[PDB]
């Protein structure tokens, strides 16, 4: 009955190491700027906020701007970003993708193949090497 | 025992 | 100028002072020594005590010295008597492992990125015939994985696993002597934290100094590449794009840059003056490569019986050079030092060698 | 033998020395290593044999070493190096055994196993967390531990005969000199 | 494949090309050592989080990442009782000669369908782009598997039954 | 192995490094007369039925290598013998092949040449040319009167099954 | 084997094995053992006494109680002659042989011996046949459930003879299988001319069963067999009876014989799949 | 009235058959089966996927030996198995036609050599809990069931649990004591040789040393060996110059019957009628790696644990098992034994004087029936005890941990 528990509570530091809105997301929306909707979307992200509550606020806001477009002008709106706005867009894509049900697939790989043609894999190797809770 | 040789 | 010297990978290189001889770790328990003959490659030594994989060396460009860094804890300095070589054993106190290694331009010392979240730091004594070792542990938190060194010696970069590359401030008052100022800082003592990364940039996986001591550059494993400024107010410029990770950093001169790794070829870059941006810089090596292929009456049907008959060795990677240079290791420099740099070599995980050239491509 | 090879008692045994120097390798828990092993099939290696025959080695490897902290495996009624190294150090007087812990070294060539003296001082931990502290974790912290491994652990006594034989040369009275052995009632001459 | 299973596989293929990047790492916890990182769980420095790639509730994959090896799970898209017994009785024969693929695994993820793994030991012997067209093509081949199997036991069931029948 | 040479006395000479143990014989060489029937090529005879069957053999005294010489030449005098039709024609076959010029030991064409030594000076290469040619003619002699039989005037069956079963695996040839 | 026998080659070996011993003198051989078969009944041989000149052999049968209401005197005298008495073991019918009496046939006793399975359980439908055959009023429809705990149903009409078959699986994993190979029992006619009717169904219980109390459910399926005089006639009587008494048995045997097939085929399939990986591995 | 259980010894040569609570195995029958396999070439992509029902198309048993048209191959080889295909077809073909046993309400007893690794046993057991739905399962080593039917030789009220089985097979013979009931784990060697390689010597001095036999009957000719025709030999070259002596009385004469002609052919009978049974005591003739005797190994084995079990052991060895039948065996391994352990007593006692003298150690071999078959008679005790009902892995135990239960073994532990 020695080793079974464990020895594992060191001191040595395993690596012990702003949300957005919905008003505007919504003005946008019933306006029809698709455009200024994404914008909103992806302003003012959870960088820095220990609370699942905004986590799951941004992730049910950006998912419902996603699945309102149309297959024609999201090129367009990828355009019409930067590349650090593609990546966190792309953080974002990710984020709601385990977003099961509500048919909730084809528009979010369509994004991805659109984040690919633009972000390329630097944007899959910053997502996957960003130990930030996004 | 408990301090000081086994038992 | 591909070359190969081994099918099975090499972990690390060395050259010596006028690039005739070649170090090639053959992945095993010994280190194997290269030398020019005319135009071609031949093996001439083979240096065999350690029982651990080797994968740190270096060399000393006026000592004539062999350093093997590796597992076992421990670490030899070879040196040549006559026409044979034969080791010095040396003690770092090291419980968990060692990788890299690097040498100093004065040849006095030798540090250590060993991966007990310590680095070590040894110097030449005469009194017990012996090589002892210091420590840093201070700000350290995980492994490092890539040191470089100054002119004068006195200042360190180590790069770690922890988000951060910084700068350290060594003087051993035994072997060293007052530094020259710096606009760093004040060249503290031993056993301290000068500077850490201004935020969270991915891991280091290389560093890289300038003659002028006044920039310095390493990459990551989130597809960046940074370069501190120390000049200006601490100015830091950072740089971004598709490609896949970078294992590598070194520059030219002043302004210029390269690296390597993932990408399967080299990758330039560049750094402005006032702007405190940097640019990118694509397939400086070459345009590109080619393929080729052949009946091999007896692979049709040979390759049948395991794989399909159609099957051939074709791959998407052989139009740009990404068939079989697998990965590159790390980088070095041929011709005086980083201020020109005619010409430029890596290493390769595939376990062969190439050459390059940054004139012959002639813009 | 059971993975289905035969081997003899004359050579073999010899030759077997190398595999066991190359390939075999101690664990730090068995019970994760056990299941890495029946979950996967990475840790397998094998050896070139001198007749070129080539043998399949991913399981055996592991668990050999693991008869010294349990000879149950080899039919001996053990208790184990640490256990036994805890009981002894425990069996002692008080003001030593602090010193003892402080200082321990790991002498032979049998030791050279890469990740001994990982299972030993987490063993040591364990025995004093258990039997002493009753699962007390928060005063566990200070406990110290450093295992001396010198680099040089194929060879020390050969180094600290020739360091004595150094000073321990010009006086003459430390040797069972040729002369007492004519004599009869010898021998025990020093203890 | 183009408008139902293309992007997917795409997705899936990029995940994994960006992901496949290993590298060794001198161990950092215990003495000296290579073993595998994402098996141990021991320190999670070297981790990278989890990711999933998937379109239906009971179809999934998931893509792990470490210096060491990157672990890949993948859940299949099974839905009659004789599916997920034909997958189940098809991945354990995979299981039992599973020796000569060095790069599968000896156990499902619990919960999920088979899974792989790769290393820094599998990645020079053996080549990079194969390895991940291998996988994705496993992935599109199951249900051709398990549509054959189905349309053979039938076949076996009418076979006998028209046997048996022909007596009386 | 477990059935190795006996009757070698510690005053038994030698020549190099074999037992120069004496074998009676009415030819002649540099060997003596020994009364009684019992020496080396007796107990070779005795013991071939079953040191062909054992894989190894380990050379307690030096009279092993005489014992495995002896059955090493046994074996080719089978071989050959098999062919045999008359008990003339045997021992004329057999007398044939006692004067020849086989590989000596120490010289190459000889198996296991690294158990036995190699002689330097000259005197000792004949008088070990000698004492092989001796213990061949002996053999020669001692299988022609058990090998043939009153009945059939040919080899049984039982002497020469044992043809394909080589010493060691090999054989001079 | 493809139709599972009837004959229990167990008593066929070691009555083989005593008689061709048997003119040997006084030789015993006292034999003590105990079997089982299909249908979940157990068997037993042993001698009466210490006598060991006889050899008895006995049933379990678990429907035993409905055999000696329907009375078998035909069964006592047909097939088995005068070596047949009371039963002793648990009420159940049990054979035995006099050695005393020279035996004169060899393999015809021995093959009369082992369908004593199948020789007591056509009491009843050979019985039935009869009843249809003789013009006698439609005797009153039966319910035989055997030791398995679904039920058997029979229907003696005039003009023709019913069937029904109640079918139950206990494991999870087969019930699908057996479902899958049920659904093509009642389909497969296209290699079979004379032939009877088949149908399946499991949701609604065919109307001849709702009075009586057979195998009601709900994860319960449904076979019923047309009968005819083309079929059931004096001379393909044995057959009949022999293929639906080995139904249940024969069921599973090809159920598990699926079972290994599709075992082979993904085995077979698994060298493809590693033909197709060791396009990774270096020339 | 509860049904009996199913008794199983499966195995490399003939596999015993037959129920619990009985005192004969019904049914031994060969490992041969038959296949529809015939000149395909391309056999390692498709090995048989016979088309239609003709996979099951193939014959078991003595039956399996008289069709000359299809593929005599034994799936089982000392043990470990290539292909357990045929394993599993065996097995069903088994149960149904000659058991008739329904699984789901049966509980099988499974016998494997203790050299079998895990991964057969795990990979069987979840064969088994997968197809034929057994409720219950339990495999051990045949030792302790040759030990329970040793019994019956003499005293069986007198319990007597001590002692060490060295048991037979057809390409196994293995070495176990037990202590009490409790065996020793560290204290088992494997042999290699077995009654089969033996049975190859023999027809390959045969085949030289005699002529007048076809190829295809050459086993049935050299199965002389299960005849009268070998008895051990204290003595090997003795008897040799015996025969080379005399040659007229000791040699027998055989009078086999072709198999297809119809024509008697007859040949002499030589020296295998001793060199065979011998190759026990002198394996090094077959295997060249394997050169070490049997009476040693005994010894060896008996004298690696604790000083407390190795009176009794010696006491008590079993003769049980099919190769052991040759006659003499036991008083050649008795006086062996005896004389080596006599001879480390002289040698203990020489070092220390004294003038006492030890009571001498007592070696004794017993003969008596049972030797061909000592493995069913255990496994029925085995289902006999109600005990066995409630240490029988269950099918929930199966169900999500997964075949691991049956991976137990006597020689492993952590
Ligand atoms: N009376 C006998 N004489 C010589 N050999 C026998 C005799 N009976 C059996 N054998 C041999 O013993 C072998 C069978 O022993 P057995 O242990 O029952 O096979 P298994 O290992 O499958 O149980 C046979 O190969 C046979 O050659
Ligand atoms: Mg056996």
């Amino acid at each position: 009955r020695f080793r079974k528990v464990d020895v594992g509570e060191y001191d040595e530091n395993k690596f012990v190491d702003a949300g957005p809105d919905e008003g505007e997301v919504d003005s946008c929306l019933r306006q029809g700027n698709m455009t200024a909707a994404l914008q909103a979307a992806l302003k003012n992200p959870p960088i820095n906020t220990k609370s699942q509550a905004v986590k799951d606020r941004a992730g049910s806001i950006v998912l419902k701007v996603l699945i309102s477009f149309k297959a024609n002008d999201i090129e367009k709106a990828v355009q019409s970003l930067d590349k650090n706005g593609v990546d966190l867009l792309m953080k974002y894509i990710y984020k709601g993708f385990e977003s099961p049900s509500d048919n909730s697939s084809a528009v979010l790989l369509q994004w991805h193949e659109k984040a690919l043609a633009a972000g390329g894999v630097g944007s899959i190797v910053r997502v996957l090497t960003a130990r930030k809770t996004v | 025992w408990x301090a000081x040789c086994p038992a | 100028a591909y070359h190969s010297f081994l099918v099975e990978p090499i972990s690390c290189h060395a050259w010596n002072k006028d690039r005739t001889q070649i170090a090639i770790c053959p992945n095993n328990h010994e280190v194997h020594i290269y030398e020019k003959s005319g135009n071609k490659w031949v093996q001439v030594h083979e240096l065999k005590e350690h029982n651990g994989q080797v994968t740190g060396i270096d060399w000393a460009p006026d000592s004539n010295r062999i350093v093997t860094c590796g597992t076992d804890r421990n670490a030899y300095v070879w040196t040549l008597k006559g026409r044979t070589w034969k080791p010095t054993l040396v003690i770092l106190r090291i419980n968990r492992a060692a990788r890299c290694v690097r040498w100093a331009p004065n040849e006095k010392k030798f540090a250590v990125g060993s991966g007990s979240r310590v680095i070590s730091i040894c110097y030449f004594e005469q009194e017990n015939d012996w090589w002892v070792c210091k420590h840093i542990k201070k700000p350290i938190r995980s492994t490092v994985l890539s040191l470089d060194w100054h002119p004068n010696s006195v200042l360190l970069a180590a790069g770690s696993c922890d988000f951060k590359c910084r700068i350290f401030s060594a003087y051993i008052k035994e072997v060293e002597e007052r530094p020259a100022p710096t606009p760093w800082g004040s060249k503290m003592p031993f056993g301290e934290l000068m500077f850490e990364s201004s935020s969270s940039c991915g891991w280091v996986h290389g560093v890289c100094f300038s003659a002028n001591g006044s920039r310095v550059a390493w990459v990551s494993h989130d597809s960046t590449v940074c370069l501190a400024d120390a000049d200006k107010k601490m100015a830091v410029a950072t740089l971004a794009s598709e490609t896949l990770p970078l294992l590598a950093v070194t520059f030219i001169t002043e302004s210029s840059l390269v690296a390597a790794g993932h990408d399967c070829f080299p990758v330039l870059f560049t750094y402005d003056s006032a702007a405190g941006k940097l640019s990118f810089g694509g397939r400086l090596d070459v345009p590109k490569q080619s393929s080729q292929r052949g009946l091999t009456a007896r692979e049709r049907f040979q390759n049948l019986d395991k794989k399909a008959s159609s099957e051939g060795s074709a791959a998407a990677g052989a139009g740009l050079d990404s068939l079989h240079k697998n990965s590159v290791s790390q980088i070095s420099v041929l011709s005086g030092g980083k201020a020109k740099c005619s010409q430029f070599c890596t290493t390769g995980m595939d376990g062969g060698m190439s050459i390059w050239d940054v004139r012959s491509l002639e813009s | 033998l059971l993975r289905g090879y035969a081997f003899n008692h004359s050579a073999d045994f010899e030759t077997v020395r190398m595999i066991k120097e190359k390939l075999c390798y101690v664990g730090y828990n068995i019970e994760q290593e056990q299941k890495l092993a029946l979950e996967t099939t990475v840790l397998v290696e094998s050896y070139t044999l001198p007749d070129g025959r080539i043998i399949k080695v991913g399981g055996e490897r592991f668990e050999a070493p693991e008869a010294l902290f349990q000879p149950h495996l080899i039919n001996v009624e053990g208790v184990g190096v640490a256990e036994l190294l805890f009981n002894t150090i425990q069996a002692a007087d008080i003001d030593t055994r602090s010193e003892f812990y402080k200082h321990i070294v790991l002498s032979g060539g049998s030791t050279m196993y890469p990740g001994l003296p990982s299972r030993l001082e987490r063993e040591l931990k364990q025995l004093y967390l258990e039997r002493v502290l009753k699962g007390d974790v928060e005063k566990l912290s200070k406990f110290k531990i450093r295992i001396e491994d010198p680099p040089r652990r194929k060879h020390m006594v050969f180094l600290g005969g020739a360091v004595l034989a150094d000073i321990m040369k010009d006086k003459d009275n430390f040797w069972m000199t040729r002369q007492e052995y004519q004599e009869k009632g010898v021998r025990v001459l020093e203890k | 494949m183009t408008a139902t299973l293309r992007p997917y596989l795409s997705a899936v293929r990029a995940t994994l090309q960006a992901a496949l990047c290993l590298e060794n790492f001198s161990s950092q916890v215990v003495e000296r050592h290579n073993k595998p990182e994402v098996e141990v769980r021991s320190s999670k420095e070297l981790l990278l989080q989890p990711v999933t790639i998937s379109r239906n509730e009971k179809e999934k994959v998931l893509i792990e990442g470490s210096i060491n090896s990157v672990r890949v799970s993948i859940a299949v898209k099974q839905a009659d009782e004789i599916e997920k017994i034909l997958c189940h009785k098809f991945m354990r024969f995979m299981m039992m000669r599973a020796e000569n693929f060095f790069i599968l695994r000896r156990k499902p993820v619990e919960g999920y369908d088979i899974s792989f793994l790769i290393t820094n030991f599998h990645t020079e012997q053996m080549y990079k782009h194969k390895l991940v067209d291998f996988v994705i093509h496993f992935m599109e081949e199951i249900d051709k598997e398990i549509s054959e199997m189905k349309l053979s036991v039938n076949a076996r069931a009418r076979i006998v039954a028209e046997e048996f029948l022909k007596n009386f | 192995p477990a059935y190795h040479s006996s009757l070698m006395d510690p005053d038994t000479k030698l020549i190099g490094n074999m037992a120069l143990l004496p074998i009676r014989s009415q030819f002649k060489g540099p060997a003596p007369r020994e009364t009684k029937d019992t020496d080396i090529v007796d107990e070779a005879i005795y013991y071939f039925k079953a040191n062909v069957f054992f894989k190894n053999y380990e050379i307690k005294n030096e009279a092993d290598r005489t014992l495995i010489y002896i059955t090493l030449y046994i074996s080719e005098c089978l071989k050959k013998l098999q062919k045999c039709n008359s008990k003339s024609q045997g021992e004329k076959e057999m007398y044939t092949l006692g004067i020849t010029n086989f590989p000596i030991p120490g010289e190459p064409g000889f198996p296991l040449n690294a158990i036995y030594a190699k002689p330097a000076n000259k005197q000792e290469d004949e008088v070990m040319r000698a004492y092989l040619q001796q213990l061949r003619q002996e053999t020669g002699l001692r299988l022609c009167e058990k090998v043939f039989d009153p009945q059939n005037d040919k080899p049984s069956k039982w002497w020469t099954c044992f043809v394909k079963r080589q010493f060691m695996n090999k054989s001079l040839s | 084997m493809i139709l599972l026998e009837v004959n229990n080659r167990i008593i066929e070996e070691t009555l083989a094995l005593k008689f061709e011993n048997a003119a040997a003198g006084n030789k015993p051989e006292a034999v003590e053992v105990t079997f089982a078969d299909f249908d979940g009944v157990l068997y037993h041989i042993s001698n009466p006494n210490g006598d060991k000149t006889k050899v008895m052999v006995s049933i379990s049968l678990k429907f035993y109680k409905e055999l000696q209401a329907h009375g078998a005197d035909e069964l006592l005298k047909r097939v088995y002659g005068s070596y047949l008495v009371n039963p002793e073991s648990g009420y159940n019918v049990s054979l035995l042989y006099d050695l005393e009496n020279l035996p004169a046939s060899k393999d015809s006793i021995v093959h009369q011996a082992g369908m004593l399975k199948r020789n007591c359980f056509a009491s009843v439908f050979e019985k039935y046949f009869q009843f249809q055959e003789e013009g006698k009023e439609g005797e009153n429809r039966a319910v035989i459930h055997y030791r398995d705990d679904e039920t058997m149903y029979v229907e003696s009409k005039k003009d023709r003879v019913t069937v029904v078959f109640s079918t139950v699986f206990k494991d999870d994993d087969d019930v699908v299988i057996g479902k899958v190979f049920m659904q093509e029992f009642k389909e497969g006619r296209r290699a079979s001319h004379t032939a009877p009717q088949v149908l399946f169904s499991h949701r609604e219980p065919p109307l001849e069963l709702k009075d009586t109390d057979a195998a009601v459910g709900d994860n319960i399926g449904y076979i019923t067999f047309v009968l005819f005089p083309r079929h059931t006639n004096a001379s393909a009587r044995d057959n009949t009876i022999n293929l639906i008494h080995t139904f249940r048995d024969y069921l599973h045997y090809h159920i598990k014989c699926s079972k290994a097939y599709i075992h082979t085929r993904m085995r077979a399939k698994t060298s493809d799949f590693l033909k197709v990986l060791n396009r990774a591995r270096p020339d | 009235g509860r049904l009996p259980a199913c008794v199983v010894d499966c195995g490399t040569g003939y596999t015993k058959l037959g129920y619990a609570g009985n005192t004969e195995p019904q049914f031994i029958i060969p490992s041969c089966i038959a296949i529809k396999e015939s000149a395909k070439v391309g056999d390692q992509a498709q090995r048989r996927v016979m088309k239609g029902v003709d996979d099951l198309d193939f014959f078991i048993g003595d039956e399996a030996i008289e069709k000359p048209t299809y593929a005599t191959k034994w799936p089982i080889r000392h043990g470990i198995v290539e292909d357990w295909d045929l394993m599993e077809r065996f097995m069903e073909q088994v149960i149904f036609k000659y058991l008739r046993a329904e699984p789901e309400d049966h509980y099988f007893l499974l016998t494997e050599p203790p050299l079998n690794t895990p991964e057969n046993r795990e990979y069987t057991a979840e064969i088994m809990f997968e197809s034929f739905n057994v409720p219950g399962l339990y495999i051990a080593v045949q030792a302790v069931l040759a030990l329970a039917a040793s019994w019956t030789s003499r005293q069986v009220g007198e319990r007597t649990l001590t002692g060490t089985v060295i048991d037979s097979g057809d390409g196994v013979t293995h070495v176990i004591p037990v202590a009490e009931g409790y065996v020793i784990g560290s204290c088992i060697k494997h042999i290699p040789i077995a009654g089969r390689d033996i049975t190859y010597f023999i027809q390959q001095l045969l085949r030289d040393r005699e002529v007048g036999i076809p190829p295809e009957q050459s086993l049935e000719t050299a199965k002389a060996v299960k005849e009268r025709y070998s008895y051990v030999c204290p003595d090997l070259v003795k008897e040799f110059n015996k025969y080379d002596t005399d040659g007229s009385k000791w040699i027998k004469q055989y009078t086999g019957i072709n198999a297809i002609s119809k024509k008697e052919f007859s040949i002499d009978v030589g020296y295998e009628r001793f060199l065979g049974p011998e190759i026990f005591f002198h394996p090094e003739f077959a295997n060249p790696d394997f050169t070490q005797p049997i009476s040693e190994v005994v010894d060896e084995v008996i004298q690696n644990c604790p000083i407390d079990v190795r009176r009794p052991l010696y006491k008590n060895i079993v003769l049980s098992g099919g190769s052991t039948m040759f006659r003499d065996f036991g008083r050649r391994l008795q006086r062996d034994l005896k004389r080596t352990v006599d001879a480390r007593l002289k040698l203990s006692e020489e070092l220390s004087g004294g003038r006492l003298k030890p009571k001498p150690i007592d070696v004794q071999v017993i003969t008596h029936h049972m030797q061909r078959y000592a493995v069913w008679f255990g496994g029925s005790m085995l289902a006999s005890t109600p005990e066995f009902y409630q240490v029988c892995h269950t099918k929930k135990d199966y169900e999500e941990i997964g075949p691991s239960i049956c991976r137990h073994n006597p020689v492993f532990g952590v």
